[PDB]
RNA sequence: AGAGUGUAGCUUAAAAGCACCCAACUUACACUUAGGAGAUUCAAUUGACGCUCUGA
């Protein structure tokens, strides 16, 4: 066959952080809270609020803020893991600390005869295991990292080939579940990125019709 | 003994193979409308329609008329359209709809009505009326 | 009549049907009878993201066997500095769904982790013992 | 002259002389005034220009109301003056049917059609 | 794409005003959770 | 033994009017008509973006078969497998605020 | 560079009928009720903008 068998994969970071709403749906969220003031009944805090206030009015004709103060004045001691991820990392695009509202998936970047330029992890098909098995083995054969992640599932996810007699990628999804990467300062460049700098990362129809099977939604 | 039919079987179409796969009727009103379509098709067995329908000839029944007024559907849809969204460019419009307290000009709706469409649902109430039949055979 | 050829129209037993556990298909291959459970604190989370994902494997065309519910558990959890309480409450979603091919099932895995809600267990087992 | 009695085990009763049908397409309302054999008497829609141009949306009980209104007007003109309406349970509940019902009530027409003389 | 599932509100005829919360656990992180009480955070050892 | 909190506990008996506010006024009502058909529309796009997605990536596991079918069938078989160690799937809902 | 072409998701529909959402009910689905959004790629059968297919 003048074809070569190479599979990729497409490892993804999921969204950690849950994206921010938009103004309609935090308008939205607001008039959920109104109308379930509305058509709630009985709450406890405040049967107990209002009797008490019912009581101390009888007692100046003739208790619940103070403990509303003291869980304010500790949510306002308790502070937040901040959200700020772009500020955290300035720009570096090789950490997986970066926007953790979007989901991310690996880029390596690598020299070929064809294009010296970032790709999805490769391998070549050996004739004795499944294309899962190559999965694995790249999750293996990459650059000194503990993945611990998950492969949604043996059945193929892009088909993009060229011809120099014919380079066939056989692309992936894979899920990160929590591994990392060790020796962050690595020669050779691990890029996370997302569809709109997989714009800029990825230019034509061997490497940018990708945008078929990632998922941003 | 057995007679095979004349014709095809009315759910005959319909594939029996598993019967937890094909989209179904979950609504009268869908049966209704798919009951009265089927009850309109022409059938090869007797028939109510048949047997107390009015059998008119196939003649395709004569047009001694003026040949119709000509118009142009480009621009008619659009002056129609443009009039939707002026009418529903106005605010006022939107609440008295949702206030269910809208109304229509009867008087103007009548005359253009004579204007577009009076002349067939005229020409169809003579037909029904038997002027057609009678009058011009 | 039977001797006519107009026999057997009326005919509707055969239309209706009236009276599966590690289902394959050799060659091919589809999933048996499986379970999404959803767990939440939230009872309004659950019940929602389990009315979007019902809403949703019925537009797509998976046959849901049943929507039903597993218990709410309390739990009090006891801190001191006797111990000051804070009882949370979680309560469980299944969507039992019927079925489900092995090839579609990076379709469907994908599109739910993707809309899975803020703090709710989603997790997908075998109806083989939990009753 | 003579009602079509009988077919007292389906739906709907063919016992009139003519029958208002109405048929709540997604787009469009429509309504038919129609004699028993099947020829239509009287017809009234939104799929029309001018109660399209009169109107905001054509699915509203503002749509079926105008609509009435239009088609009580024509019955009165073409002198059918007695109809049987046959709406099935959710119809008569819905909004859209009443306000119906009132705008031919209001505009003239009895909905409901006198006994034959038999004798 | 966590918000279609995450707009709503209770549906049910008999039900206690439930306040937007933020409860912690143990490696320190905050998820939104209603709560009968008006306490904005809750503790997870 | 099934027994669930589906059930309305016995406490909601007789105190319903901490909001005897149920008057509303008229700007407020104009207010969510016009915003509950914003929402609507809203729903009805992002529904159109996930069908557009679905269609995409069915389209893109489809002619991954049929290119599967022009190269080898024993590598189709060994990527039509239903590989039964991945099912007992978990993951936790995308978080608030990072740890 | 060359062909199939071209009505919103679909139609031997011609501006329609089916699909499709949000609220009410329903654990949920479904039904129903109220609403919602939409299309004829452009110029007098051709000519020239967009998708798919083929090659370099």
């Amino acid at each position: 066959s003048p074809w070569r068998l190479l599979g990729a994969l497409c490892l993804q970071r999921p969204p950690v952080v849950s994206k921010p709403l938009t103004p309609l749906q935090e308008e939205m969220a607001s008039l959920l809270q109104q109308i379930e003031i509305e058509r709630s009944l009985y709450s406890d805090h405040e049967l107990r609020a209002l009797d008490e206030n019912q009581r101390l009015a009888k007692k100046k004709a003739d208790l619940a803020q103070d403990l509303e103060d003291m869980w304010e004045q500790k949510f306002l001691q308790f502070k937040l893991g901040a959200r700020i991820t772009e500020a955290d990392e300035k720009n570096d695009r090789t950490s997986l600390n970066r926007k953790l509202d979007r989901n991310l998936v690996l880029l390596v970047r690598e020299k070929f005869g064809d294009q010296d330029v970032w790709i999805l992890p490769q391998a070549e098909w050996q004739p004795g295991e499944t294309l899962r098995g190559t999965a694995e083995r790249t999750l293996a054969t990459l650059s000194e990292n503990n993945m611990e992640a998950k492969f949604l599932g043996n059945a193929p996810c892009g088909h993009y080939t060229f011809k120099f007699l014919g380079a066939k990628v056989f692309f992936f999804k894979a899920l990160l579940l929590t591994g990392d990467f060790s020796q962050a300062g690595n020669k050779g460049h691990h890029v996370w990125v997302t569809k709109d700098e997989l714009g800029d990362y990825l230019k034509p129809k061997y490497l940018a019709q990708v945008r078929r099977f990632v998922s941003d939604l | 003994r057995r007679t095979p039919p004349l014709g095809p079987m009315p759910n005959s179409d319909i594939d029996l193979s598993n019967l937890e796969r094909l989209e179904k009727y979950r609504s009268f009103d869908r049966y209704r409308r798919r009951a009265e379509q089927e009850a309109q098709a022409p059938h090869w067995w007797r028939t109510y329609r048949e047997y107390f329908g009015e059998k008119t000839d196939p003649k395709e029944k004569i047009d001694i008329g003026l040949p119709p007024p000509k118009v142009s559907r480009t621009q008619q849809l659009l002056e129609r359209k443009q009039a939707i969204q002026e009418l529903r460019a106005n605010v006022e419009e939107e609440r008295a709809a949702r206030l269910r307290t809208a109304s229509v000009p009867l008087d103007a709706v009548r005359a253009e009505w004579e204007r577009t469409c009076g002349p067939y649902h005229k020409q169809r109430l003579a037909e029904y009326y038997g002027l057609y039949r009678d009058l011009f055979h | 009549y039977k001797t006519k050829p107009t026999h057997g129209i009326g005919k509707y037993k055969h239309l209706i049907k009236a009276e599966v556990r590690a289902i394959n298909l050799g060659t091919d291959y589809e999933y048996g009878v499986l379970n999404i459970h959803l767990t939440a604190y939230d009872m309004t989370l659950a019940e929602s993201y389990a009315q979007y994902v019902h809403n949703l494997c019925n537009s797509l065309s998976i046959k849901v066997e049943e929507s039903y519910a597993m218990p709410t558990k309390t739990i009090e959890v006891l801190q001191l500095q006797m111990l000051l309480d804070s009882v949370l409450t979680t309560h469980e979603r299944v969507v039992q769904i019927s079925g489900l091919s092995a090839t579609f099932a990076e379709i469907f895995l994908e599109i739910i982790q993707s809309s899975l809600p803020e703090g709710v267990r989603l997790s997908v087992k075998e109806h083989t013992e939990e009753d | 002259a003579r009602k079509e009695r009988g077919w007292r085990t389906v739906f709907p009763s063919r016992e009139f002389w003519h029958r208002l049908r109405v048929i709540r397409t997604q787009h469009h309302v429509e309504a038919l005034v129609e004699h028993q054999n099947g020829k239509v008497v009287v017809s009234a829609s939104t799929r029309e220009w001018a109660i399209k141009k009169h109107l905001y949306s054509t699915r509203n009980v503002v749509a079926c109301e105008s609509i009435g209104r239009v088609l009580a007007q024509r019955c009165l003109e073409a002198g059918i003056n007695f109809m049987v309406y046959q709406p099935t349970p959710w119809e008569a509940a819905s909004d859209s049917m009443k306000r119906l019902q009132s705008a031919m009530t209001e505009g003239g027409v009895v909905l409901r059609e006198p006994q034959r003389i038999y004798e | 794409d966590s918000s279609r599932a995450s707009l709503t509100r209770v549906h049910r005829q008999a039900y206690a005003r439930l306040y937007p919360v933020l409860l912690v656990k143990q490696d320190g992180s905050t998820i939104h959770i209603r709560y009968r009480e008006p306490r904005r955070m809750l503790a997870m050892p | 033994i099934p027994i669930e909190d589906f059930i309305t506990p016995l406490k909601f008996l007789d105190k319903a009017r901490e909001r005897p506010q149920v008057e509303l006024t008229f700007e407020e009502t104009e207010r969510r008509a016009l915003l509950l058909k914003k929402w609507s529309l809203y729903k009805q796009q992002e529904r159109k973006m996930e069908r557009d997605t679905i269609r995409a990536m069915l389209e893109a596991q489809q002619e991954a078969l049929e290119e599967l079918q022009l190269e080898s069938p024993k590598l189709h078989a060994e990527a039509i497998k239903r590989d039964p160690n991945l099912f007992p799937f978990e993951k936790e809902g995308p978080h608030y605020t990072p740890p």
